[PDB]
RNA sequence: AAUUGAAGAGUUUGAUCAUGGCUCAGAUUGAACGCUGGCGGCAGGCCUAACACAUGCAAGUCGAACGGUAACAGGAAGAAGCUUGCUUCUUUGCUGACGAGUGGCGGACGGGUGAGUAAUGUCUGGGAAACUGCCUGAUGGAGGGGGAUAACUACUGGAAACGGUAGCUAAUACCGCAUAACGUCGCAAGACCAAAGAGGGGGACCUUCGGGCCUCUUGCCAUCGGAUGUGCCCAGAUGGGAUUAGCUAGUAGGUGGGGUAACGGCUCACCUAGGCGACGAUCCCUAGCUGGUCUGAGAGGAUGACCAGCCACACUGGAACUGAGACACGGUCCAGACUCCUACGGGAGGCAGCAGUGGGGAAUAUUGCACAAUGGGCGCAAGCCUGAUGCAGCCAUGCCGCGUGUAUGAAGAAGGCCUUCGGGUUGUAAAGUACUUUCAGCGGGGAGGAAGGGAGUAAAGUUAAUACCUUUGCUCAUUGACGUUACCCGCAGAAGAAGCACCGGCUAACUCCGUGCCAGCAGCCGCGGUAAUACGGAGGGUGCAAGCGUUAAUCGGAAUUACUGGGCGUAAAGCGCACGCAGGCGGUUUGUUAAGUCAGAUGUGAAAUCCCCGGGCUCAACCUGGGAACUGCAUCUGAUACUGGCAAG
């Protein structure tokens, strides 16, 4: 908060969510070092390259934090697989992956650590080889991206050849993300993902600005869990350095005035007032397959209670269906009405992701609200 | 020290001034010694609005009342004796 | 917050002479207006006592158009002064200056001349005023403002006033609209249409 | 910080030990005048009450206890030593 | 023309009366909650945790005190890349100014909180034993000196805080001398004890050719007084408890010393053994007090929201210094807790100031703008700053005002509901026709808060003087955050703005459907066991209205603590009886005292607030002028009927 930050070299988001103790907390820690060396939990650090000025996210690689994860790869512009060339693709892996393709992260770049643990010039590349035949066979690109070899943890140790390599990784990264599309025509929203309490500051709500700017002064409106409600914004911050206004698109830090640690919770979204009203009850198309689209097998029926995953958090909802459909079969390409305890704010063309047991079953998109 | 001064009591956008002999020690609004009068700065002037008392006046300042700045210009705006 | 709604109802609640309104479309008792006869009808409970003097405060309210507040703070005010509380209190809501319009006869109904007050189409020893509850001294002149003069408004109003008789304190003149109020009314000429110490009564309660 | 009360302190503390010596000095004076009354002499009492009057006097006027202080004093030593002598 | 003054109802019972409590109808608040919500004016906004605090700011000013120059506007001492007019370097410490530092003043005031405190507090009425910078009037003086010491230099301990070494070192800092009155001591005699001179014009007198000197602005040393803010003492009053009856020996006093700016056990040594207490001593609990505020016709009861006076406090506690004025609210030292920093050698901190954060709570504010006006402190003065203050933000927290429209229209349509099936009903309600456009909203014009002060000058005093300065006016510019000012004028259209509670009696308001002592309402009476005007819903009416209901607290009704204004045989209440002290009252007559009582007069009862007569904000809310009142208190003089002191019967 004693920073004036420069709104130059746009902000992109770039989060590792690799292999679990395959060095993706030291991998973005060496390429932070050698970047302020070379230019003078979710672990959220900067850095300004020559080119564009980025926001790195290292996201827990555990399955069990996958929650916090959707929030993290939907608030990332460009993926980094961080894996170890010794064991090649992992379960874990896999599954991060398929959450990536799943929450829609175009771009990913692939990191290969242990590079010198292997003295020999076939395995690392029968590793690549086995990983790029994975992207191309899970629906990722192939041929036309930056893949990176070497060693995250030597990056920091004293050398040349190895920082030179984490420039050059640095530098493609910064070509292969180009200057991403943001959103700042409607008014101002923010979906909460973290609330903080500064002693003498007050509370800070934390999350990508979805679209709209934020003045320091304006009013907003807090629209959310059993609760909207008005307040003022006074201090808008981004990564502890002093702002003038909030662009959509990064993760800022937005200072509320009048804030309950406890009655502000994760999921709700800081509006402008009088644009969206929450809502318990709304119609949405579901896009399910047969079988091969994270859906199950076995015709299941109605009452089906799943987690219908949104921008920041998720719920237990109900289905129905109209008359036409006796069973719910996967393979609904079909319209129904669900019905969530939590009232969130919404518009239509929302796009949701219907999860159970762990695994996505299907997608859907909002197509009007019944309140 | 003993002055003689003006204190506000009006409403507010509608300010009222009283002069007044008071030690320096207190506030505005603090306490005073003896009320002299009146000066309404918007005054309504058809009607009064301007009343004080030279006689009062003049005889603190014989023991030692220091005369301010307002109670100076609202003498010469009215008359030196008049 | 004047009171606005359904006037007819309103005035048969009670039953009496309160006033009508401006324009005339078959005032009568055609079939069922304060007294409705056939098959129903019942008028009055006849409640012991308060209750008629609850009507009489809510009539004189609902003619003179003030809320019970302002109407406390008159009687408190009448009980104040000296005289008695009753005409102190009429004298006030006379004075209020809506009323005097109505007399005057700019007014078409008590509404009308509210609405004439708020819209500044009265003006009052040269100087325009939009508030209904200004109370008049005597000896004095209310004028209408040049822009009031061209108003259908207006013309059917004073069309209106000489069809009734005309007040023992008011003068005025329509080739000017302006009017002399000189003096303040009494219980005499006032209509002998309620009770005001029943009134007084009641708020001394 | 940087206020005046720093300076104030450094103030109060040298005249602090500028009144301590004089007051010392002056109460000596006074402890040299009570040993000569009270050990019997007449002439040697009423030369010390003559020394020591005008240095408490002159502590007086510029003004460090009391002139008021001063005079009392006076007034008792001559009263002691006006009763022998 | 300045308290003209008072409501009851239900409930014991098969019914009556009385006693007796309970409940309700009214105001009112720093209110909270639920619903709703358009604007403006005024006021208010941590009652609980005197719980703990991030961060920013709230007390600096003066070069007309001084040695100085780190600045740098730098003309200028000098030089120039010499853009054909003024640009650049050590800047000569050199001017205006200014970093620090010495020095004078306020930082003891402005501001905030009731923790503590039952009288050391506060109010009222009295006094002497004392002080007082700044404000003053008078009387007098400002002479010559000496020595300190800061900055600064360099060495250099430390991250910082702060340092040692030698002087440079100046004064309005300090210290002797000339002195000693109107001052202090002392009966005098005698002794003692004082200053600082700074800024400016420069005629000229001399001329360190600035200067003394003609001089003005002053400031300073002493005394005598006023004003002022105080310190001290006394008398009355100011909460509960006797399931709180003795307390105290520095305690009561005296004799002397010391101490205090002054009295005094304030303290010391001695002596006397008292002093306080049944009118409540001592002890426990609680508590800021007052003017006032609420409720009352009144006496009374509750309380100290806003504001004003006083007191006390500043993390808890103790102590002292400077300073006239403190045991110090943004001075100092120390014990304890807590927190923070550290290089682990060692340092800093106390938001009950403005805001703001954590916790508590039924619950309460922005880390804004400005010295624009007043005031505050500093200074020749311009000028500095002020979280005092003024304005701005949020909250219907309270008061006041305005607006959602006005006539139409019988079609007594639509649709909802009821019906003795005719009809009624929400209901003239809506559409319409004429509009007005208040106030929202858009665009323009636009008063005032502004009195001052400053630059020139005309006249008067000062002096050879018109120098210099001051005072009475005239020309010149300015001096607003508020403030898209208030307001006014135009702009399309009612177009952009109503809810809450209740409807069996208390109390203003009636029908239907469904449940069927169930669900459920409620303050009471009391409802609800198939037909609920009482429950839930619906229709329709009533009471208030941007505000309605519940809850929280005081009084009233409660004459239910009753003095005005209760009762004790059977409702609660005569001690089981007698004696008797303190205490309360007291037969008849005279004289005398003026105590109680009555009369007259004085001062006073702060201001503020209630009230009366008026005035200005569009009337009001609000503000303000005058008057009365504040029934109190003390003093001076009379009255002697009554109670009482004294003397006689
Ligand atoms: C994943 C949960 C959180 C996502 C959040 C939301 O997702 C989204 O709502 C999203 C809507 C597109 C969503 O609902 N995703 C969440 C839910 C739905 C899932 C989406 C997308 C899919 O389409 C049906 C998606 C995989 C789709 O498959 C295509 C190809 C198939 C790939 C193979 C893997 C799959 C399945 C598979 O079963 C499979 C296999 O076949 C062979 C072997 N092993 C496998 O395991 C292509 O790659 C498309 O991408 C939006 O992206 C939002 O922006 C969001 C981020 C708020
Ligand atoms: N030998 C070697 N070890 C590596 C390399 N990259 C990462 N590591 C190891 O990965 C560890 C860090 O894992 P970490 O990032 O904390 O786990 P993650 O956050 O779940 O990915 C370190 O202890 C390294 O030893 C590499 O290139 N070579
Ligand atoms: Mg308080
Ligand atoms: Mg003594
Ligand atoms: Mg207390
Ligand atoms: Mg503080
Ligand atoms: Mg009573
Ligand atoms: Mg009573
Ligand atoms: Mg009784
Ligand atoms: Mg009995
Ligand atoms: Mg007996
Ligand atoms: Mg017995």
């Amino acid at each position: 908060s004693k920073e004036k930050f420069e709104r130059t070299k746009p902000h992109v988001n770039v989060g590792t969510i690799g292999h679990v103790d395959h060095g993706k907390t030291t991998l973005t820690a060496a390429i932070t070092t050698v970047l302020a060396k070379t230019y003078g939990n979710t672990s959220h650090v900067e850095y300004d390259t020559p080119t564009r000025h980025y926001a790195h996210v290292d996201c827990p690689g555990h399955a069990d934090y996958v929650k916090n994860m959707i929030t993290g790869a939907a608030q990332m512009d460009g993926a980094i697989l961080v894996v170890a060339a010794t064991d090649g693709p992992m379960p874990q892996t896999r599954e991060h992956i398929l959450l990536g393709r799943q929450v829609g992260v175009p771009y990913i770049i692939v990191f290969l650590n242990k590079c010198d643990m292997v003295d020999d010039e076939e395995l690392l590349e029968l590793v690549e080889m086995e990983v790029r035949e994975l992207l191309s066979q899970y629906d990722f690109p192939g041929d036309d991206t930056p893949i990176v070899r070497g060693s995250a943890l030597k990056a920091l140790e004293g050398d040349a050849e190895w920082e030179a390599k984490i420039l050059e990784l640095a530098g493609f990264l910064d070509s292969y993300i180009p200057e991403p599309e943001r959103a700042i025509d409607k008014p101002f929203l923010l979906p909460i993902e973290d609330v903080f309490s500064i002693s003498g500051r007050g509370t800070v709500v934390t999350g990508r600005v979805e679209r709209g700017i934020i003045k320091v002064g304006e009013e907003v409106e807090i629209v959310g869990i059993k609760e909207t409600q008005k307040s003022t914004c006074t201090g808008v911050e981004m990564f502890r350095k002093l702002l003038d206004e909030g662009r959509a698109g990064e993760n800022v830090g937005v200072l509320l005035r009048g804030i309950k640690r406890e009655e502000i919770e994760r999921g709700q979204v800081l509006a402008k007032p009088g644009t969206i009203k929450p809502h318990t009850k709304f119609e949405s198309e579901v896009y399910i397959l047969s079988k091969d689209e994270g859906g199950r097998h076995t015709p299941f029926f109605k009452g089906y209670r799943p987690q219908f995953y949104f921008r920041t958090t998720d719920v237990t909802g109900t289905i129905e269906l109209p008359e036409g459909v006796e069973m719910v079969m996967p393979g609904d390409n079909i319209k129904m009405v669900v019905t969530l305890i939590h009232p969130i704010a919404m518009d239509d063309g929302l796009r949701f992701a219907i999860r159970e047991g762990g695994r996505t079953v299907g997608a859907g998109v909002v197509a009007k609200v019944l309140s | 020290m003993v002055t003689i001064r003006l204190a506000r009591h009006g409403a507010k956008k509608r300010p009222f001034y009283q002069v007044v002999v008071a030690d320096s020690r207190n506030a505005r609004n603090g306490r005073f010694i003896e009320r002299v009068g009146f000066f309404n700065p918007i005054a309504s002037e058809k009607e009064e609005g301007t009343r004080l008392d030279l006689d009062r006046i003049a005889h603190w300042v014989g023991q030692g009342a220091t005369i301010s700045d307002r109670v100076a210009a609202l003498i010469k705006e009215v008359n030196k004796a008049a | 917050a004047r009171y606005l709604g359904p006037k007819l109802k309103l005035s048969r609640r009670e039953g009496t002479d309160l006033f009508l309104k401006s324009g005339v479309r078959a005032i009568d008792t055609k079939c069922k207006i304060e007294q409705a006869p056939g098959q129903h009808g019942a008028r009055k409970p006849r409640l012991s006592d308060y209750g008629v003097q609850l009507r009489e405060k809510q009539k004189v309210r609902r003619i003179y158009g003030v809320l019970e507040r302002q109407f406390r703070n008159y009687y408190k005010e009448a009980a104040r002064l000296k005289g008695n509380t009753g005409e102190n209190l009429l004298a006030l809501l006379e004075g209020r200056l809506d009323n005097v319009v109505y007399r005057m006869g700019f007014g078409a109904t008590r509404a009308e001349a509210r609405q004439l007050v708020s819209h500044k189409a009265i003006m009052v020893n040269g100087r325009v005023v939009n508030i209904a509850s200004y109370q008049v001294s005597p000896n004095d002149v209310v004028s209408i403002r040049e822009k009031a003069k061209k108003q259908s408004r207006v013309k059917a109003a004073l069309e209106l006033a000489e069809q009734r008789e005309k007040p023992t304190w008011l003068e005025v003149d329509a080739g000017k609209m302006e009017g002399t109020f000189k003096r303040k009314p009494e219980r005499s000429d006032l209509s002998a249409d309620i009770n005001e110490h029943l009134i007084v009564e009641l708020y001394s309660k | 910080n940087i206020k005046s009360a720093k300076k104030r302190a450094i103030q109060s503390e040298k005249a602090r030990k500028h009144n301590a010596s004089r007051r010392s000095m002056m109460r000596t004076f006074i402890k040299k005048v009570y040993a000569a009354i009270e050990a019997g002499d007449k002439a040697a009492a009423q030369k010390a009450f003559n020394e020591m009057q005008p240095i408490v006097d002159r502590q007086a006027a510029k003004g460090l206890i009391h002139k008021n202080k001063a005079a009392r004093h006076k007034a008792n030593l001559t009263a002691q030593i006006n009763k022998l002598a």
